[PDB]
């Protein structure tokens, strides 16, 4: 009583200081969550704010994703040929054939990337052949990665044997991970808090409400996945799946009063896809023109729909190509003015 | 053939677990107590309230010298309070602020947390260089840490939405076993009084028993509605309490194997959050959605009262080892101390 | 598929081979211990409110 303990009362003092002034700073800063369905894009655009508003990536940490862009490399040629068995597709030489073997020879288990001279042939042989590329063209058959052209396209640049990626070749990597992925960055005065829980494959409804409060949602939506489903449901569509997921978000008790933005990604992929395959075949009764505008204007409208709050929540949609580094630093700039705009 | 026999095996190995379970239910553990003198109903009153926290507080967990305490919050900041004097012993500054769970060392040695990261971070409390930074980050996990709870020193169990529970040596960081089995997301998990076994509530609506040392599970027990939040061991081992989205707690026997008692009441629909057991396990301790903490006769099933004063849902509990106090942490991140 | 199987079967021997109790036992023991303790537990019984910790 009324002494020395009195050391340690200055010292609680001292923390509360800390507590008082970090508390502050953690008052004025921008938190946004990223939210959608795996392979909307949500990643990159994690990424492209490293490369956009902080260091982007050094040669140091590029060598860094060297075995990733490998694996994908292999893994995106394996799933082509493997979808050529399901399909029932020839290869352009038979000679491809052997290859093929090779190419699972060589390839071993999941250790890391090997690329070695012979299989960096070996798949070089494979991607150009037109079997292989006739097989390419029906990826929406089976389950495809997006950046697997982009890699196959440059075996030649990847394969070398003193190679390091791009900030380029990082951003296209596709990496699992399961942990809440965070990044942080001072942009227009503010400083940035931006979170993506894709990984974090578990039950949504745990851990859900601990986002409640955040300055903004930005939904990914992968127009391009309009003709394809899931391996899995087999019914299931799943531009119709990313839907309910956005219902769930946009109306969810939780975000009442969370801006939401959608970003309408991989419109470049959407761009080419709509000019060969129909928007009927995931929205049955549309009876618009099959071009992007009138086709991108659709689902646009079908999303925004979905909320129910119309007239008490606004929803900005933005259209994007999440790999295009330009393009998303135009988009999130405006992103960023609405925020200030509408909030702060 | 042969997957015949392990299957028919299987089907009546069950059987025989639930025709055994339902030999031994000669009696209720309600008619048995129905004669007792009931607690009646004994009030609680705010002896102390913490504040320092700015966003909602997950987790709180007691030092076993009844004084001590450390709550994690997801503004990125374990506090280890004196419950006493209120002094901040400690903020510890998270690598990852999207904390669940805080678990504070027998020996008030180590305190460990986790959560969205899928990491078991453990900190000592002795940095004699000076304060404390991360001295071990216990990874394997593929779903965010629901709870963790330290045997010693050297080693401490964790519970993951990945469906497994695990074993660690904190010497090496090493993930020591895998208890596979839920089906769900483990929320909590409970040591027994000698830390020879636990067991976990899960979102399979399915609470078990694991051997530490062989590393399996040894009983199963269900009967929840939904999810289970909250898991927690009866005083003397042989029972258990679970917390469940169902809004309700049950207690279970583990000699009996099955559940003897629900805690329920109409006009009370919210989830559990948080179970705990008085010094003599007579009264049951249940952390509300609703923003209180209810209080009932373990043995009778009644409601003996109920400790209001939060303003967002009391998401932990925390009764000392002494049976002192009763500790309450609320999203709304303030932590109570009642008596 | 056996690997399995026989995976699942090994463990519902495990709980089903078990040392059981009745519930009157099982329910009369806790009762027990609760009765037992029941003055050792500060939080039922409002102890010598004086100056006790809080
Ligand atoms: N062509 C193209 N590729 C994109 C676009 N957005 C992302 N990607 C790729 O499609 C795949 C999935 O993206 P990712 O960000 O990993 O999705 P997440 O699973 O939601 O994080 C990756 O290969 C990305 O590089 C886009 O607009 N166009």
């Amino acid at each position: 009583l009324s002494a020395e303990d009195k050391a340690a009362v200055e010292r609680s003092k001292m923390i509360d200081r800390n507590l008082r002034e970090d508390g502050e700073k953690a008052a004025r800063e921008v938190k946004l969550l990223l939210l959608g369905a795996g392979e909307s894009g949500k990643s990159t655009i994690v990424k492209q704010m490293k490369i956009i508003h902080e260091a982007g990536y050094s040669e140091e940490e590029c060598k860094q994703y060297k075995a990733v862009v490998y694996s994908n490399t292999i893994q995106s040629i394996i799933a082509i040929i493997r979808a050529m068995g399901r399909l029932k597709i020839d290869f352009g030489d038979a000679a491809r054939a052997d290859d093929a073997r090779q190419l699972f020879v060589l390839a071993g288990a999941a250790e890391e990337g090997f690329m070695t001279a012979e299989l960096a042939g070996v798949i070089k042989r494979l991607w150009k052949d037109s079997g292989v590329q006739a097989c390419f063209n029906r990826s929406r058959e089976y389950q495809l990665n997006d950046s697997a052209a982009y890699y196959l396209n440059d075996l030649d640049r990847i394969a070398q044997p003193n190679y390091i990626p791009t900030q380029q070749d990082v951003l296209r990597t596709r990496v699992k991970t399961t942990g809440i992925v965070e990044t942080h960055f001072t942009f227009k005065d503010l400083h940035f808090k931006m979170f993506d829980v894709g990984g974090q494959r578990s039950e949504r409804k745990k851990w859900i409400h601990c986002f409640e409060g955040v300055t903004a949602i930005i939904f990914c939506v992968a127009l391009s996945d309009y003709d394809l489903v899931l391996a899995e449901d087999e019914e299931m569509n799943r531009m119709h799946e990313s839907m309910k997921l956005f219902d769930s978000i946009c109306n969810n008790k939780w975000f009442t009063d969370t801006s939401i933005i959608l970003f309408l990604n991989k419109k470049d992929l959407f761009e080419e896809k709509i000019k060969k395959s129909p928007l009927t075949i995931c929205y049955p009764e549309y009876a618009g023109s099959n071009t992007y505008e009138e086709a991108a204007a659709y689902i646009q409208c079908q999303f925004e729909d979905l909320n129910k709050r119309k007239d008490t929540k606004e929803i900005y949609t933005h259209f994007t190509c999440a790999t295009d580094t330009k393009n998303v630093q135009f988009v999130f700039d405006a992103v960023t003015d609405v925020i200030i705009k509408n909030n702060l | 053939s042969e997957l015949d026999q392990l299957r028919q095996e299987a089907e009546q190995l069950k059987n025989q677990i639930r025709d055994a379970r339902k030999a031994c239910a000669d009696a209720t553990l309600s008619q048995i107590t129905n004669n007792i003198d009931p607690v009646g109903r004994i009030q609680m009153r705010t002896r102390r309230t913490l504040r320092g926290h700015l966003a909602k507080i997950y987790a709180m967990h007691w030092g076993t010298d009844s004084r001590l305490l450390v709550s994690a919050s997801q503004d990125g900041k374990l506090i280890i309070w004196d419950s006493y004097t209120t002094n901040k012993v400690h903020a510890i500054p998270l690598r990852s602020s999207w904390v669940m769970t805080c678990a504070y060392a027998p020996s008030g040695n180590y305190v460990a947390c986790g959560g969205l990261d899928n990491i078991c971070s453990i900190y000592n409390l002795k940095t004699r260089e000076g304060n404390v930074r991360v001295s071990r980050e216990l990874a394997g996990h593929t779903g965010y840490l629901s709870c963790c709870r330290f045997l010693d020193d050297n080693q401490i169990v964790t519970s993951s939405g990945d469906t497994t529970c695990a074993l660690w040596d904190i010497e090496t960081g090493q993930q020591t076993t895998t208890f596979t089995g839920h089906t769900g997301d483990v929320m909590s998990l409970s040591l027994a009084p000698d830390t020879r076994l636990f067991v976990s509530g899960a979102c399979d609506a399915s609470a078990k028993l694991w051997d530490v040392r062989e590393g399996m599970c040894r009983q199963t027990f269900t009967g929840h509605e939904s999810d289970i939040n909250a898991i927690c061991f009866f005083p003397n081992g042989n029972a258990f309490a679970t917390g469940s989205d169902d809004a309700t707690c049950r207690l279970f026997d583990l000699r009996a194997d099955q559940e003897l008692m629900t805690y329920s009441h109409d006009n009370i629909i919210c989830g559990i959050t948080s179970v705990s057991f008085s010094k003599s396990g007579r009264l049951l301790l249940a952390g509300y959605d609703d923003f209180n903490c209810n209080v009932w006769d373990a043995l009778k099933a009644d409601r003996a009262g109920v400790l209001a004063g939060h303003d967002n849902r009391v998401s932990c509990l925390g009764v000392t080892d002494d049976g002192m106090a009763v500790a309450t942490g609320s999203w709304d991140s303030f932590l109570k101390i009642w008596n | 598929s056996i690997a399995q199987a026989r995976k699942l079967v090994e463990q519902l021997k495990m709980e089903a081979n078990i040392d059981r109790i009745k519930v009157s036992k099982a329910a009369a023991d806790l009762m027990a211990y609760c009765e037992a303790h029941a003055k050792e537990d500060p939080l039922l019984t409002p102890v010598p409110a004086s100056e006790n910790p809080f």
